[PDB]
């Protein structure tokens, strides 16, 4: 009992070839951390040095497990994921449970270390190639490929899925109401227990995993507390021509989304051609309108539903003062979820936190990460994002430079 | 020799067999040169005779190349190359000299017959078969295949580099203090050893490379003191760019100006303050290539100031990892920025310039932040860390813009430095509507069939005006309508538009635009004491906007 288990055949999508994505330059301390991490993995058999007959490449990054704790390597398998995942998620998809988001508490537990127990199919291995670069291009670049299931690859939980099922079975039998969802390198574990017993149950579940190659794994989300009630109408709203004019812009925007928003009675009142600072000689059939609009903005959006065949997209706006707003939709402005992220410094740091929080919510709710429209220059995002990133996944993103007064409506 | 190094396994692409391209008949002179070349190669083991069984052939020929009146063998590997797998990389980045650290001595060793010194896979050798044809192809040819990397084959560059890396590793492990840089055929070797102990270490490196089948037929460690590489001159203690005679001509063709600008752009990585915008203006709208373009006056100023900078030689220093990098940036014209990087004041490791392009409308605070990002990425690549910046912008200017602006940013540590001109914001929009200022409800419409337009306003004071407009568009009429309001208003004004586009443009506080209408607008905003701009949706029957919509559209559409 000290030799290999058996390999699952892995095919790349039909007619596609492996990824060949440029390694980004890294800082000296990040390079040194990766060379030390990779010397250890190579000593343990996880990865092997490769020669020039492998032309594939996936980027790698160093991040922190916490705050200056230890370093962790993060492989950006976004391209290999796409090239394996028009055809995976279908051959070996993990279904997502709708009761997860209804739990009082959900803990996220990292189980990625378990994947390194399982051999990767010899013929797929070349596609996992990556490079530790040198500073100033002084030295070619250290090259390796994986021998075991790698952590950021969507094929790893797909393949480990039969082992995970066996591992989890006695615990799920003993606790039939606990919802457990696996996405990438993490488990999401939800229950309605009070917070101390929730934690005692997570400790128990950690013991299970420990027997199978995990070392004391791991939080706490409270998704039954996740809110709608975004778009807000002021209370000193009906006083100036300007206030009423801003008001009507926010309502016009909102009537694109929500059936039943009005504003007719508000526009009357603006009747003439007035100084922006003038106070107003109505508010009556207008007060009633304003109240009904406020009632509909409390409730979910009547005709918009998730379509599992479509991408989620997330937009985020910088509100100032460490506040950020966001919306998630599949078709522009049919919002499935809106929210806020706030500290009370940086900007790039708050932004990478917002992104990670929105992605985590999205995994809980739909089993999918969103593609982000990020309000930032690309180069600036590319330089700085790993300084603050702590998650094991990386969503798709795009960079967005325009911002209509969408900021104001939210 | 042929290295004892292990071979790299190579394959053809999926579902492809090797090449079978027919040898063309060659002149008798070329046959005879090829017979002699291949005899010598075969004796060295470079190549082996093979049977007519091996199918596969790739054409060969010979010529006089790099004046080769001895004669040179060429193989046309186009077909095999199409059929061979892709390999790593190839080479995708060179160092910048400003990233190197100072050395006492450096030497270059050129590896003789580099590719022919490395064994080829062997399961793959059959696919490199070629034929020296008979006179008139009348009788069977003399057939060979390669045992070593061939000169024009797709895999030779990366297999060679991989082999060199493996061969150097045990030498570098025993000599952790020597720096080696591999560039094609060459090896650059730097140390902090005394001239005699360095010379011994080189002889050691040459005997180690000899053990692995690589000769450095450059006896006693060849090439002379200032090394030429990739357009630089390298010394062990400083570096520069290599030449730059700017011609002395009355007539400059487009070809000469393109060339001049390339040389100036190249010198600008060490000669501070180089400028090419005005020379660049001369290249507007390619007037051919042999056409003379008279130098404008701003172009003539520019070339004069450049020659002056190129006056005496300037060298960069090398990098000391114990010290911070300091980057300084100066505003140096209109689109134009210039920077210098140093660790001890004034001794630049390198210089550069940045002439931003990011949108049709921008401002100096945005552009400076962009220069800073470009410099940041550069430093990470070159030195593996970020520099501390010195910027010509007050801390309060920068933080007011970035805290109010809708995009995220962040930059390394930085300080203000007073090197005029300073970056500032040339006007600021009010946050709240202005008590006692006239309110202008502006609106524009164009037809789209006729391109006939109108732009005007109605005010809370009953003032009103429309002006006809001609080869315009919806977006232009909104802009002209705002400009008209600014022209006709006093020093304080509230403007109510229904154009997101215009508002979007003006809210970002541009100081510069590629639209002339927009630069006109900016001049006006600068003269104003206060402007509040507000937006309302079209055709909602909102008072004021209602009325202007009705008179700008009775004509328009
Ligand atoms: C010329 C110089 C100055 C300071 N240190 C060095 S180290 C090196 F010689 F290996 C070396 N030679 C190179 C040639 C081009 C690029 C990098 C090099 O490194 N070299
Ligand atoms: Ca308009």
């Amino acid at each position: 009992p000290i030799s290999p288990i058996e390999t699952v055949p892995v095919k790349l999508k039909p007619g596609m070839d492996g990824p060949k994505v440029k390694q980004w330059p890294l800082t000296e301390e990040k390079i040194k951390a990766l060379v030390e991490i990779c010397t250890e993995m190579e000593k343990e058999g996880k990865i092997s040095k490769i020669g020039p007959e492998n032309p594939y490449n996936t980027p790698v990054f160093a991040i922190k497990k916490k705050d200056s704790t230890k370093w962790r390597k993060l492989v950006d398998f976004r391209e290999l994921n796409k090239r394996t995942q028009d055809f995976w998620e279908v051959q070996l998809g993990i279904p997502h449970p709708a009761g997860l988001k209804k739990k009082k508490s959900v803990t996220v537990l990292d189980v990625g270390d378990a994947y390194f127990s399982v051999p990767l199919d010899e013929d797929f291995r070349k596609y996992t190639a990556f490079t530790i670069p040198s500073i100033n291009n002084e030295t070619p670049g250290i090259r390796y490929q994986y021998n075991v299931l790698p952590q950021g690859w969507k094929g790893s939980p797909a393949i480990f899925q039969s082992s995970m099922t066996k591992i989890l079975e006695p615990f799920k039998k003993q606790n039939p109401d606990i919802v457990i969802y696996q996405y990438m390198d993490d488990l999401y574990v939800g229950s309605d227990l009070e917070i101390g017993q929730h934690r005692t149950k997570i400790e128990e579940l950690r013991q299970h995993l420990l027997r199978w190659g995990l070392t004391t794994p791991d939080y706490e989300l409270h998704p039954d507390k996740w809110t709608v009630q975004p778009i807000v109408l002021p209370e000193k709203d009906s006083w100036t021509v300007n206030d009423i004019q801003k008001l009507v812009g926010k309502l016009n925007w909102a009537s694109q989304i929500y059936p039943g928003i009005k504003v007719r009675q508000l526009s009357k009142l603006l009747r003439g051609t007035k100084a922006l600072t003038e106070v107003i000689p109505l508010t009556e059939e207008a007060e009633l309108e304003l109240a009904e609009n406020r009632e509909i903005l409390k409730e979910p959006v009547h005709g918009v539903y998730y379509d599992p065949s479509k991408d989620l997209i997330a937009e985020i706006q910088k509100q100032g003062q460490g506040q950020w707003t966001y919306q998630i939709y599949q078709e522009p402005f049919k919002n499935l979820k809106t929210g806020k992220y706030a500290r009370m410094t940086n900007d790039v740091k708050q932004l990478t936190e917002a992104v990670q929080k929105i992605t985590t919510e999205s995994i809980v709710i739909w089993g999918k990460t969103p593609k982000f429209k990020l309000p930032i220059q690309k180069e600036t995002w590319e330089t700085w994002w790993t300084e603050y990133w702590q998650a094991t996944w990386i969503p798709e993103w795009e960079f967005v430079n325009t911002p209509p007064l969408v900021k104001l409506w939210y | 020799p042929i290295s004892p190094i292990e071979t790299v396994p190579v394959k053809l692409k999926p579902g492809m067999d090797g090449p079978k391209v027919k040898q063309w008949p060659l002149t008798e002179e070329k046959i005879k040169a090829l017979v002699e070349i291949c005899t010598e190669m075969e004796k060295e083991g470079k190549i082996s005779k093979i049977g007519p069984e091996n199918p596969y052939s790739t054409p060969v020929f010979a010529i006089k190349k790099k004046d080769s009146t001895k004669w040179r063998k060429l193989v046309d590997f186009r077909e095999l190359n199409k059929r061979t797998q892709d390999f790593w990389e190839v080479q995708l980045g060179i160092p910048h000299p400003a990233g190197l650290k100072k050395k006492k001595s450096v030497t270059v060793l050129d590896v003789g017959d580099a590719y022919f010194s490395v064994p080829l896979d062997e399961d793959f050798r059959k696919y490199t078969a070629f034929t020296i044809p008979s006179i008139n192809n009348e009788t069977p040819g003399i057939r060979y295949q390669y045992n070593v990397l061939p000169q024009g084959w797709k895999g030779s560059p990366a297999i060679f580099q991989s082999s060199m890396t493996k061969i150097l590793e045990p030498f570098k492990k025993q000599n952790p203090d020597i720096v080696i840089y591999q560039y094609m055929d060459d090896l650059y070797v730097g140390s902090d050893l005394e001239i005699g102990q360095h010379r011994t270490k080189i002889e050691e490196l040459r005997q180690h490379l000899l053990r692995w089948g690589l000769t450095t037929p450059d006896k006693k460690h060849q090439k002379e003191p200032p090394l030429l590489w990739m357009g630089y001159e390298l010394h062990p203690d400083k570096w520069t760019v290599q030449p730059i005679v700017l011609p002395e001509k009355d007539s400059w063709t487009v070809n000469d100006i393109q060339k001049l600008v390339g040389k100036l752009n190249w010198a600008s990585q060490i000669y501070p303050g180089i400028k090419v915008r005005q020379l660049c203006k001369l290249l507007r709208g390619t007037k051919a290539l042999t056409e003379v373009i008279p130098l404008t006056e701003e172009a003539e100023l520019e070339l004069a100031e450049n020659r002056e900078i190129l006056k005496e030689p300037v060298h960069g220093v090398y990098y000391d990892p114990s010290k911070d990098l300091i980057a300084e940036i100066q505003k140096q014209g209109q689109g134009q920025w210039t920077y210098q990087i140093y660790q001890e004041p004034f001794k630049n490791l390198k210089t550069g310039k940045y002439a931003r392009m990011r949108g049709a409308h921008t401002n100096d605070v945005k552009q400076l932040t962009e220069a800073v990002q470009k410099i940041t990425t550069e430093s990470i690549v070159i030195w593996g860390k970020t520099p501390k910046f010195k910027l010509p912008i007050q801390k309060e200017t920068w933080e007011t813009w970035w805290t109010e602006y809708w995009q995220a940013t962040w930059i390394p540590e930085w300080e203000f430095v007073n090197t005029p001109p300073l970056v500032k914001l040339w006007y600021q929009l009010e946050k709240e509507p202005i008590v006692g200022a006239e309110t202008f409800y502006v609106d524009g419409a164009a037809n789209r069939e006729t391109k006939l337009g109108k732009a005007g306003y109605v005010t809370n004071k009953g003032r009103q005006k429309v002006v006809p407009l001609t080869n315009t568009t919806n977006q232009k009429t909104q802009l002209q309508a705002i400009y008209l309001a600014l022209q006709d208003s006093g020093l304080e004004v509230n403007i109510v538009t229904d154009s997101q586009y215009a508002l979007g443009i003006i809210q970002a506080q541009p100081d510069k635009s590629e639209s002339e209408l927009v630069n006109q607008i900016i001049e006006q905003l600068i003269k104003k004491e206060k402007v509040y701009l507000a937006w309302v949706p079209a055709h909602k029957g909102i008072g004021g906007n209602e009325q202007v919509d009705k008179l700008v559209s009775a004509g328009i559409r």
